């Protein structure tokens, strides 16, 4: 699962006339403070985050609860076909079925590379929090 | 203006305070104050209500009252309308200094009985001066922040040494989070 979707990373690139109106439009506006970053309360962000994960967990315990299910399919009809091997070569000495398949394996791919997108965000999201709060240890810091 | 030509700004200096104190939202007595004709003009005059209003309190107007009843009833001006300002600046100049404030304050000096202070309170936190609270069980006023009526070179001060550590600890973090990349 790690090469199973490759990241190419991005550069931002313009024109000079894009700077010039990047210069042109700064000036001329309003004041829109930019400050949405450092918010410092998300756990609805970081709530649904992990719920969304933990169905597709439960839908990983799916699969590998099934995944005994096919090996109990498959250690019976073994050994039930080896006894039917001791059973039908004891027999013609004294003269003289399906099996099953598996869970599909894309699915079981798919979802540890859907868990691999929460396991890169939400531990991104983790210190992404952690910097404003240990930020705020700084602004806490001289009021007695 | 400039000095020379404040003598002729008499009418308008008259009408800027009794056209803004018919306005019970305007706060700022200070800027009134700081004008070139205005402390040339100094007598009878509304701009002697002003040092009534912005460093004095409620023991110098109501004194005031007692003096004349025509004249700032003359020009524009109703009385009880001036009381809930200057009900507002000595309790809001009393909601700088302590912070820990009592009940019994408010009717020892604003001059109302004990339940008076629960709808007084919250005219005090609507308009924008002085976001207080209250502590009613254990008989306190806490307070959050209060609004200053003119400055000096303490008000400068405290500015400055919250500043200037509160500038040091971003040093330390704007050291410590570029360094981890």
């Amino acid at each position: 699962f790690e090469y199973m979707f490759e990241e190419v990373p991005i550069v931002i690139k313009n024109s000079h006339l894009i700077n010039v109106l990047m210069w042109e439009l700064e000036k001329k506006s309003a004041v829109a403070d930019k400050h949405e970053l450092l918010s410092l309360a998300s756990s609805n962000h970081l709530g649904k985050n992990l719920q969304l994960l933990m169905d597709r967990v439960d839908e990983m315990s799916q699969d590998i609860v099934k995944y005994n299910t096919y090996m109990r399919n498959t250690s019976k009809q073994q050994q039930q076909k080896h006894q039917y091997q001791q059973r039908r070569q004891q027999e013609n000495m004294q003269r003289q079925f399906k099996p099953p398949q598996p869970p599909a394996r894309m699915d079981s791919l798919l979802i540890a590379g859907q868990i691999n997108t929460y396991c890169q965000n939400i531990k991104e999201f983790t210190a992404q929090n952690l910097g404003k709060l240990f930020m705020a240890q700084a602004l806490q810091e001289y009021n007695n | 203006y400039t000095e020379d030509n404040a003598s002729q700004a008499r009418v308008d200096a008259h009408r800027c305070i009794v056209r803004a104190l018919k306005d019970p939202n305007a706060f700022l007595f200070d800027h009134l104050l700081t004008l070139k004709p205005v402390k040339f003009l100094e007598g009878e005059l509304i701009h002697d209500l002003l040092t009534i209003f912005v460093s004095a309190k409620l023991a110098s107007y109501v004194k005031f009252y007692q003096n004349n009843k025509d004249f700032i009833d003359s020009l524009g001006l109703l009385h009880e309308q001036n009381m809930a300002k200057m009900r507002l600046l000595t309790f809001m100049g009393m909601a700088v200094e302590n912070k820990e404030i009592s009940f019994d304050t408010m009717q020892q000096e604003l001059q109302i009985g004990a339940d008076d202070v629960e709808a007084f309170v919250i005219d005090a936190v609507r308009t924008k001066m002085v976001y207080c609270k209250i502590d009613q069980t254990q008989r306190k006023v806490v307070v959050s922040h209060s609004t200053h009526r003119t400055f000096g070179k303490q008000q400068w001060q405290q500015l400055y040494d919250t500043l200037n550590a509160w500038k040091q600890n971003l040093n330390k973090v704007k050291n410590s989070l570029l360094s981890l990349s």
